[PDB]
RNA sequence: AUCGAGAGGA
């Protein structure tokens, strides 16, 4: 129940080319969980805070 | 007598601790297993729920009743239900008991194993009573009722071996150790610097002599002398748990022998 | 599953007797394999278990909060005061035979979890059931007695084996297989086959 | 680079040699430089090797280059397997890739190349150009629910009247 | 959700001990380490049965009907 | 749901005997007995006793699979000794030792207090 | 693609799988529920009518029983309802769908199925409980685990399908895999780790234990083997009773490293008929290795004989281990007081070495390498400097691990775990990367906002100095998490990019199969290869065997092949040949030895020309070395008495054999030439090991035994040839396809990205490069 | 947390003092005075920082050990140093970087990363008391564990996670050992 | 039938526990014979062997079918010895000229014996025991 | 039973 109500969804992307959105970025420190994320389908696109 | 040799160390109503000299590891072991899970006892095996308005669910309670320890002193004169020629269960092969509990007060009504009442005819034998070792005089919490909560149950105990369900185990936990100093070298001790400084010396070292670095390895010696402590739940007293242990082993060894005759 | 990504099912269930046992007379509720350990480097699993033993004895809570000055060293110190040997080990006996196990064992409390998906929810079997309407094929889902997909990836395997007839039998005598009538001149399914 | 070469005496000894490594490729003009050995010069681009040194050199390059990715990763596959891949990529005269653009074009039966990527596009132009489907390919008999020319079907069985 | 009757791993009755457990902690003001030990619960298997025990029943009764 | 009821570990099914006897083909004077609804509790105790006897040449039991309660005991005796008798002797020994134990223990129990 | 290339089908099942060590390799534990659910149409014949009626009487609710009886008319008789379900009289020609019972052939896969080894026949054992039970050694061609994998099962419905399941897709028949000319199944985990333990020189098992083990092997001849020790206490050695499971006439030799037929460190292996002579048994021996025991016993004794081998080795080792036990503590990751102090000083010495190259680079006194940035020279240095430190740390930690250390013992056995694992657990986890470079500046000019700007030091850029036993720091933890997620990404991206490689591979090689003239065509009848594999042979049969014509001194080649009859120093001692004295001299014979040696010379030049690197070990049909050892132990030949062969029986014999090796059978110029070429290489090998000097001096063959050796070589050859029908198309696609899917990760592109270029035939490629000589 | 050099007595110190902590726990113990999160925020002791403003400040990981003043137990991990002068803010506690699921893994820092990911999937599929009124609601599927147990190893986070009061997992006795090979 | 095959007296020069706990490889020199050396694996737990000891090594080949336990004391048994093993002979190496060396394996524990006058004695045979005393 | 979407499993 908890961590469902704290989920974040990012969709996909555009026309130029590149930058890697699935990857955990430095700035996530303290705001978005490093560990918690679903494996496969939408790995790193979905996040918990 | 002639072979095996016992010496009780400490003994109380719930624990027996003893040395068991001059026997084969195989036997000492088999005495363990047959204590653990082959001496028959009595315990609730069918519950018929009539009204249950508690927070705990039906099958939940039923399960909790299974576990409740029942006095099984004269359990050998009670038959198994699978054997008895009746229909389902009788007074010859089962003990039937009733529980009734209702919310009386504001303070949460409690339901104990004390509140279970024998309803079948015992015929003078010491069976079926619910065992209480509680100082407060009522043992084992069954359920809790609130303002106006009602429980009304009918439990039929039956005869069973623990092999059929862990509820009919009369044994709890059974301590077992042989050759406290590694003198038979049956184990390779895991270490970092020093073996003996790192591993702790057991209660049972004061009854055997150290190995003395100077002596070579004894290879002809085998396993003898076994330190044990047999605990009991209270359905059979300690003394008998080991006795009946020895007896049931003896019985099913014999039935092998008597089935060579019939062949 | 433990609390460390270390996941696994029950292979068999032994009873207290067949089960290995310490001198005190404890049985394990649970035996996991040592091979699931060094490859996955879940050290914390061991740590928890060492912690968890000392909390069961001491009557205290085990503090497993990440960044702290809690160290396997100080846990062992605490344990050896309590009687058992510092690194989780305990000499056990083989329940079958009674003979002391040659190697000592790492034993101790560890919080385990039960997950959804149990076997009886999973098992499914079919032998001639309900078809689809449009395809005349077996129906997805075991919820209504369906049938498993012999996809192209499983087909490629019967090819590499060279089992042709079985490749047919699964794609005709099970699943589909219909009987149509073809005209000799034009190769179409026009024919109004007035049988009987 | 370390290189095993035959000693006068007969045995193999390790010769040290200096080899030069590039970044960018225009092979038509690098080999024709005086000073180098234009019999051993290699490229990781098998597409350039095909343009310069003929189809068959490219075929060994293309293998060298497939072999290289497998081997270096620890894994070991047997030569015939890779050689079958390479050889199929090479026998139509050019470098026929394993994608809808390459292999799914090569006058093969309509039904077959249907099982892959461009499904209905194939069918349309096969209706047009009136393509006859041979029915000797696996995929065609899978579709038709008939026994494929495959091991068991490679041949035929008949009774014969004695003996 | 209730004490276990009898600890999974040993067998020993632990059901009758909960009542006394809370008394030895609250009234007598003893630490849980001695509260497990006074109740005769010597091995850890039968100690984790009671210390780790969460008693939700009390909260389940809170619901009126 | 595919669980086989627990009684099948000690209760004997339909036309199953407690013992089955079989001559061994491979070694001369050897016999392989299949004990129904039994296990280590019993196998180990007999194979141990079938070893103290100096007229037995071979002694071993195994539970083929843990899922079923059964176990196979193979015995090999010296010429002029019947194996069925070695098992008979072996069994009696066991009962004797046990009868002693029981008596020695009761003697010791009665000499205690508390 | 969805309704035709693959249809949902009938007669199928699926449950969770679990492992079963007291089960046989080619079996499969179908649960009773499923058993009763699935079926097989069986026509009533006089042979089965009794055994079959029994079943119909049993009905559909009691296991060995049946549902449905089909009549002549074809009307179905539902035995769960019906009035006449305890009546029915079976006529000859009716069909009776019965439940599956023991030893039926079923097909059993695990998806994704990127192999032929992903689909295999098993004999059914029916069993209580809900899981499909399988053999712990058939784990790896399926790549399944018991953490919760689901597996599928299919049931044939024709007699002929039952056949073309158990003759072709049968598990034993799948053991030596074609992909990689070695077996694919081995011994694993407990049995692997336990076997090492048993084989140790110190491992001595005494009477009582030994008799149970003997009894445990079902193939045991009922004959107690004689104990290696009969002093005070008769003790058998580990190696002793394990050798009971190893069949007769199995030969194995290896030589690991420090191995001198004396084995000071118990290196290597030697198995002389059945018994094992020296060396610990491990992965290299009984794993799914190339020159191993499984590769031997398969080709030698048979599949069926080898499939029962797996059984035996497990029934014994699993037993032994059940009573020896084995474990893993935290204690096994703890390392010594001085070692921990020393591990830190190692780290501390590469810390200051990174700091000093930085200080040199900050002073602009940093010489830039040819063709790279000053900044790239710095990174390149600091990474390599910290990688050396993790490995000096780890190796340091591995030297300190005792022999009784549990972790080390699995690494030694080769059961699980490897060097990296030890370093990370006890010493330090080392540097953490994302996308090649070490952890980059996310925030402006700093990695986290706990550091200052422009801080290139080791700790700020994600060198995790700490071990897992010490624990990671807040900063450290997050950096690990970065590079962690990176691998989770590809395990979810790569995995599906690779499945797309396989479809593409598969759909284009599909119809490639060798026809009945070893030609290798497609659907059209277009030739792709003129002989398959350019050599005609099936890849399962082929194995790695050395060519001793290539290496060694010109003088060392002489002292080994050359027979000069007209030289008293270089003739064949009359001790070797029966007719030794009466050959010395001669004239007509020395033409044939100048004929033979002339060829061994024309071979040696040619092999050096083909294999210019000068590599001697190559895969090749028929293992000769093993045939020659099979002669000299079969015929019990003493190395003292002279051979009864003629110098003419050897030379002219080996040339007659050559003649009937036969890959292609055309009887005209063109095909005759291809027949010559298809064998060339094999013959260079034939001529090398079957040369007059060796046949007599090195391994002393007698006329009878020598003609046998020729007989075998021919038979074993002919058997190695590829069978027309073989769909090589799929075979190779899968063979490249699968190992690709196994890959999971100095400037060049390698791996999956690289392969994607190759197959796509990319014009715009990432790392082009010449290599000029 | 805020760090200002607001010290006559010396150096750069944390705005919050022990006196503040004592008032804060005077509000826990009385469950008069009334000191909450807002009273910290309003007094100016705590300060909401978003990711863009995080770009301009320098944070300290631990209060005590990252700014006191200017032997080693070998067992404790190797931590860097101070090596920064101008701390503007400090961290409330490093372990607060984790989500709800990862908060229940004991010693995540002593344990390899991607694994700590796995636990955070399975946690959500672990089974127990999901709400105390489970009897009363009518949900398609609810699984409730017979005998929940607050684990013997806890994380401080589980305090606020209410996990201690609503477990999903019993506390098995666990042997790691090669037994039967099952 | 049954006969002795070799007899000699050796003196121990080196003792080495090569990462083991129950086994040692032992190097012994021969008395009188200046062309003879011995290397052998010996179970030091059962029969301890120290440096600078003198041992007597025999080989024999008798005093095929299962093994038989006790009742051998009721039998005649060619053993006035302490340590006794059974083995296989595998290689027969030639250290130049007239100088031969034999190799045994007692289910794992190895033996290497060097000399010359044992040419018509130690055959290429499945048998071969080993006896050490005092 | 048909479509579309989401969550998980290996
Ligand atoms: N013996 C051996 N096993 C390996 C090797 N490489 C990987 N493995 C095993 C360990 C892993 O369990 C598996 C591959 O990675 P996984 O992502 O499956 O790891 P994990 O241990 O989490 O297993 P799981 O994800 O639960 O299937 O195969 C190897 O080189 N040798
Ligand atoms: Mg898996
Ligand atoms: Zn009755
Ligand atoms: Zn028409
Ligand atoms: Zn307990």
């Amino acid at each position: 129940t908890l961590s469902h109500l704290r989920r974040t969804n990012t969709p996909i992307g555009r026309d130029g080319k590149l930058a890697k959105p699935r990857q955990l970025h430095n700035t996530h420190w303290g705001l978005v969980c490093p560990a918690e994320t679903p494996e496969g389908q939408a790995c790193g696109l979905v996040k918990n805070l | 007598e002639e072979g095996p040799q016992v010496k009780i160390r400490e003994a109380s109503k719930d624990n027996v601790d003893f040395i068991l000299s001059n026997v084969d590891l195989a036997m000492a072991n088999s005495l363990r297993r047959v204590m653990i899970a082959e001496i028959p006892t009595l315990a609730i095996d069918s519950v018929e729920v009539e009204t249950n308005t508690t927070v705990l669910a039906d099958e939940f309670i039923a399960h909790r009743l299974g576990l409740i320890p029942l006095q099984s002193m004269d359990i050998e004169q009670l038959e198994y239900s699978r054997d008895c020629f009746c229909e389902d269960h009788c007074d010859k092969c089962s003990v039937v008991l009733t529980l009734q509990a209702f919310g009386e007060s504001e303070s949460t009504t409690n339901v104990y194993s004390k509140d279970l009442v024998i309803v079948s005819n015992l015929m003078g034998r010491n069976i079926g009573h619910p065992i209480i070792q509680d100082k407060e005089g009522n043992g084992v919490l069954i359920c809790k009722l609130r303002k106006g909560q009602e429980l009304k149950l009918t439990c039929v105990a039956k005869k069973g071996i623990a092999k059929e369900h862990a509820k009919w185990g009369p044994a709890a936990a059974i301590e077992f150790e042989y050759d406290p100093w590694n003198k038979l070298k049956h184990t390779d001790y895991w270490y970092e610097q020093d073996s003996a400084k790192e591993w702790p010396q057991s209660k049972n070292c004061e009854y055997e002599d150290p190995p003395n670095e100077g002596d070579p390895f004894d290879y002809k010696a085998q396993a003898d002398t076994f330190y044990m402590n047999v605990e009991s739940v209270g359905s059979i007293p300690v003394d008998q748990v080991v006795v009946r242990g020895i007896d049931t082993l003896q019985k099913k060894v014999a039935s092998i022998l008597l089935a060579l005759t019939q062949m | 599953a433990s609390r460390h990504g270390q996941k696994g099912t029950i292979g068999i269930t032994y009873r207290r007797e067949d089960m290995p046992f310490t001198a005190e007379g404890i049985v394990p509720d649970l035996i996991i394999n040592p091979h699931a350990i060094p490859s996955r480097m879940t050290v914390a699993h061991l740590i928890e278990c060492l912690l968890s033993k000392v909390a069961a004895l001491s009557g205290n809570e085990g503090d497993a909060s990440p960044f702290t000055d809690i160290t396997v060293e100080g846990i062992s110190k605490l344990l050896r005061e309590h009687g058992y040997q510092s690194r989780g080990f305990e000499v056990m006996y083989n329940g079958h035979t009674g003979k002391k196990l040659m190697a000592q064992i790492f034993f101790g409390p560890t919080y385990y979890q039960r997950l959804r998906h149990m076997v009886d929810d999973k098992i499914h079997a079919r032998a001639r059931g309900p078809m689809q309407v449009l395809t005349r094929q077996p129906v997805e889902g075991r919820s209504r007695d369906g049938g498993l997909r012999f996809g192209e990836m499983e087909r490629d395997c019967m090819i590499a084996h060279g089992a042709a007839s079985f490749l047919k039998e699964r794609l005709m005598e099970a699943s589909d297989a219909f009987r149509v009538h073809i005209c000799g001149i034009c190769g179409l399914m026009t024919v109004i086959a007035k049988l009987n | 680079y370390d290189r095993k070469v035959p000693s006068p005496t007969g045995e193999y000894v390790k010769e040290p040699e200096w080899v030069l490594e590039t970044d960018g490729v225009n092979l038509s003009e690098v080999m024709t430089v005086p000073g180098i050995d234009p019999t051993r010069i290699y490229t990781n681009s098998f597409i350039d090797i095909m343009e310069v040194l003929g189809i068959e050199a490219g075929r060994a390059a293309l293998y060298k280059e497939v072999y290289n990715v497998i081997a270096s990763d620890g894994s070991y596959v047997n030569y015939r397997h890779m050689a079958l891949l390479v050889d199929v990529m090479t026998t139509q005269g050019g470098l026929t890739s394993v994608t809808r653009h390459g292999f799914n074009r090569s006058n093969t039966g309509a039904l077959m190349r249907c099982s892959f990527e461009e499904t209905v596009e194939i069918l349309f132009e096969a209706g047009a150009s009136a393509e006859l489907d041979d029915c000797r390919g696996v995929s065609e008999n899978v579709i038709l629910g008939q026994m494929a020319p495959i091991g068991t079907g490679a041949f035929d069985v008949m009774i014969d009247e004695e003996s | 959700m209730i004490v276990p009757v009898r600890c999974f791993s040993c067998g020993k009755v632990v059901g009758d001990k909960w009542e006394s457990y809370l008394n030895l902690l609250q009234e007598d003001e003893l630490d849980e380490g001695t509260a497990l030990s006074r109740l005769g619960l010597k091995r850890y298997c039968c100690r984790r049965m009671i210390l780790t025990h969460v008693d939700l029943i009390e909260k389940f009764l809170r619901y009126n009907p | 749901m595919n669980a086989p009821d627990r009684f099948e570990l000690f209760l004997l099914g339909e036309g199953e005997s407690k013992l089955k006897i079989d001559p061994d083909t491979k070694a001369p004077n050897a016999v392989v007995i299949t004990f129904e609804k039994e296990d280590h509790t019993l196998g180990n105790l007999i194979r141990a006793e079938l070893l103290n006897d100096r007229k037995v040449l071979f002694a071993a039991y195994k539970v083929e699979h843990p899922f079923f309660a059964r176990f196979k005991l193979r015995i090999q005796t010296t010429e002029g000794y019947d194996p069925k008798d070695a098992l008979k002797n072996a069994c009696n020994s066991i009962i004797n030792k046990l009868g002693a134990l029981k008596t020695n223990f009761e003697t010791e129990w009665n000499l205690q207090t508390l | 693609r969805g309704n035709l290339m693959g249809k949902r089908v009938d007669f199928s099942a699926r449950t969770v799988i679990s492992g079963d060590p007291n089960l046989e390799l080619d079996q499969v534990g179908v649960p009773k529920s499923i058993a009763k659910t699935l079926t097989y149409p069986e026509v009533v014949t006089p042979y089965n009518i009794d055994r079959l009626t029994q079943l119909v009487r049993n009905g559909p609710n009691e296991h060995p029983g049946a549902k449905y009886v089909i009549r002549d008319s074809g009307d179905r008789i539902d035995l769960r309802y019906s009035k006449r379900a305890g009546d029915i009289q079976l006529q000859y020609g009716w069909k009776v769908e019965r439940h599956i019972m023991d030893n039926d052939p079923v097909l059993f896969n695990r998806q994704p199925s990127l192999h032929k080894m992903s689909m295999m026949a098993h004999r059914v054992k029916v069993i209580p409980y809900s899981t499909f039970r399988l053999n712990l050694s058939v784990t790896s061609p399926y790549n399944a685990d018991f953490d919760g994998d689901e597996m599928n099962l299919h049931v044939p419905q024709s007699e002929e399908t039952r056949a073309e399941l158990s003759q072709l897709c049968a598990v034993p028949l799948q053991i030596v895999s074609p992909q990689s000319n070695k077996p694919c199944m081995g011994i694993v985990q407990d049995t692997l780790c336990g076997i090492r333990k048993l084989t140790l020189r110190d491992t001595f098992i005494e009477l009582d234990q030994v008799l149970n083990m003997l009894y445990w092997v079902p193939d045991w001849d009922g004959v107690i083997p004689t104990p290696a020790i009969i002093k005070p206490k008769p003790l058998w050695s580990g190696k002793q009773i394990l050798s009971v499971a190893i069949p007769n006439g199995i030969h194995l030799q290896r030589f690991d490293e420090g191995t001198t037929l004396l084995s000071p460190k118990d290196n290597g292996m030697l198995i002389i008929d059945g018994q094992i002579i020296f060396g610990v048994v491990e992965k290299k021996t009984v794993g799914s290795s190339n020159g191993g025991l499984i590769h031997v016993v398969t080709r030698e004794k048979g599949p069926q004989v080898c499939a029962k081998l797996f059984g035996n080795i497990q029934k014994v080792v699993n037993f032994w281990l059940l009573h020896n036990g084995f474990s893993t503590g935290i204690g096994d990751t703890i390392a010594d007081g001085p070692t921990m102090r020393e591990i830190t000083e190692t780290i501390a010495e590469a810390k200051k070495k990174v700091l000093d190259v930085t200080k040199e680079a900050q002073a602009n006194l940093l010489t830039a390498k040819h063709g790279m940035t000053l900044r790239e020279s710095f990174e390149d240095n600091v990474v390599r400097f910290l990688n050396e430190a993790r490995d000096k740390a780890g190796r340091l930690a591995e030297v300190n691990l005792k022999d009784l250390n549990n972790v080390k013992q699995m690494v030694m056995a080769g059961s699980k775990g490897s060097f990296i694992n030890i370093a990370q657990m006890s010493a330090c986890v080392g540097q953490q990367s994302v996308e090649g470079k070490r952890i980059a500046f996310g925030f402006v000019d700093r990695t986290l906002p706990h550091f200052s700007k422009d801080d290139y030091s080791p700790e700020s850029k994600g060198f995790v100095e700490n071990s897992y036993l010490r624990g990671l720091t807040p900063q450290e933890f997050f950096f690990h998490a970065m590079g962690g997620r990176e691998g989770l990404i590809d395990t979810a991206v790569k995995t599906a990019e690779t499945g797309y490689i396989q479809r593409r591979l598969v759909k284009a090689l599909e119809d490639i199969m060798v026809h009945y003239d070893n030609t290798t065509r497609n659907s059209l009848g277009n030739v792709i290869q003129f002989i398959y594999g350019e050599d005609g042979m099936d890849a399962a049969h082929i194995e790695k065997q050395s060519l001793d014509t290539i290496g060694g001194s010109d003088a060392a080649f002489e002292k080994r092949y050359r027979v000069d009859l007209l030289n008293t120093d270089h003739t064949l001692d009359p001790s070797l040949l029966e007719s030794g004295s009466e050959i010395l001299g001669d004239l007509k014979l020395q033409v044939l030895l100048d004929e033979e040696y002339k060829q061994l010379v024309k071979d040696r030049k040619f092999l050096r020309e083909v294999f210019v690197d000068g590599e001697a070990n190559w895969p090749l049909p028929v293992n000769i070395r093993r045939i020659i050892q099979n002669a000299q132990q079969t015929f019990h030949i003493d190395h003292t008495k002279p051979s009864d062969l003629t110098i003419k029986d050897i030379v002219l014999g080996v040339k007659d054999l050559q003649e009937n090796l036969l890959v292609l059978r055309g009887k005209n110029e063109i095909i005759q030439n291809a027949q010559r070429d298809a064998v060339t290489l094999f013959c260079c090998l034939l001529r090398s090991r079957l040369a007059t000097r060796r046949v007599l001096q090195e391994y002393r063959l007698t006329k009878q035994a020598f003609d046998w050796v020729l007989s075998n070589i021919e038979a074993q050859f002919l058997r190695s040839v590829v069978h027309p029908g073989e769909m090589v198309g799929v075979l190779a696609a899968q063979s490249i396809g699968e190992p690709a899917t196994q890959m999971t990760l100095k400037k060049v592109t390698s791996g999956v990205p690289r392969l994607k270029e190759i197959l796509n035939v990319a014009k715009n490629m990432k790392t082009p490069s010449l290599t000029v000589y | 947390f805020i760090v200002e050099d607001d010290e006559s007595l010396g150096h750069k110190e944390l705005k919050v003092r022990k006196g503040h902590i004592a008032k804060l726990m005077a509000t826990e113990y009385q469950d008069v005075e009334e000191y909450t999160w807002s009273s910290l925020l309003n007094e100016g002791l705590v300060e909401y920082i978003d990711a863009e403003e995080e770009e301009s400040i320098l944070i300290a990981m631990q209060p005590e050990d990252l700014e006191p003043a200017e032997d080693v137990d070998p067992a404790k991990r190797i931590r860097v140093s101070h090596h920064a002068t101008t701390f503007t803010h400090c961290e409330i506690h490093p372990s607060m970087i984790l989500g709800v699921a990862a908060s229940i893994i004991p010693f995540p820092d002593h344990n390899q990363s991607p694994r700590n990911t796995y636990q955070s999937a399975m946690g959500k599929q672990a089974m127990g008391v999901f709400l105390t009124n489970y009897n009363v609601r009518m949900d398609t599927m609810a699984n409730i564990l017979y005998y929940p147990q607050k684990p013997l190893g806890t994380t401080r986070a589980m305090e606020y996670l209410k996990f201690r009061e609503l477990p999903a997992g019993q506390n098995a006795i666990v042997a790691i050992a090669c037994y039967s090979g099952y | 039938m049954s006969n002795t095959l070799f007899d000699d007296i050796f003196q121990v020069s080196e003792v080495d526990p090569g990462r083991y706990n129950k086994v040692c490889r032992i190097e012994a020199a021969s008395t009188t014979q200046d062309q003879c050396k011995l290397t052998l694996d010996i179970n030091v737990e059962l029969f301890p062997v120290a440096a600078q000891d003198s041992l007597t090594v025999t080989i024999a080949s008798s005093l095929t079918r299962s093994w038989r336990p006790p009742q051998a004391g009721d039998r005649s048994l060619a053993d006035d010895y302490d340590y006794v093993m059974y083995g296989t002979a595998y290689k027969f190496e030639e250290v130049s000229k007239d100088l031969i060396a034999v190799y045994y394996s007692f289910g794992g524990l190895l033996m290497r014996l060097e000399g010359n006058y044992r040419n018509l004695n130690n055959l290429k045979q499945e048998n071969a025991y080993l006896l050490i005393r005092r």
